[PDB]
């Protein structure tokens, strides 16, 4: 939720003196309505599918 | 002039001064020459050139 819906920063692509955000988000499709975060699909550490 | 005239050896220019003198210019981080054309830029590459 804080970042596949979310879109929370991991880091910054460096050029010269420029310092630019880098992104990590889930499509659009799965933010609209909480009926499509209900199902947002998550991969367990035990490799399943919830 | 006698100290001059015995240290020789390749690879140095040699330079006698006080020590005062000398820290107080060691610690002095500006420009010496009487006129300075500072070039400012983003990369190093095209002030170089420039
Ligand atoms: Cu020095």
């Amino acid at each position: 939720v804080t970042s596949a819906v979310g879109g929370a920063m991991v880091g910054e692509t460096v050029e010269g003196i420029a310092r630019y955000p880098i992104n990590l988000r889930y499509p659009q499709s799965w933010r609209d309505s909480p009926q499509a975060l209900r199902q947002l699909p998550i991969l367990t550490p035990m490799k399943q599918q919830i | 002039e006698e100290l001059d005239n015995t240290v020789r050896l390749p690879g140095l220019a040699n330079l006698w001064v006080p020590p005062i003198r000398n820290r107080i210019d060691m610690l002095s981080t500006g420009i010496k020459s009487p006129i300075g054309i500072k070039v400012s830029g983003t990369v190093l590459a095209d002030i170089d050139a420039m």
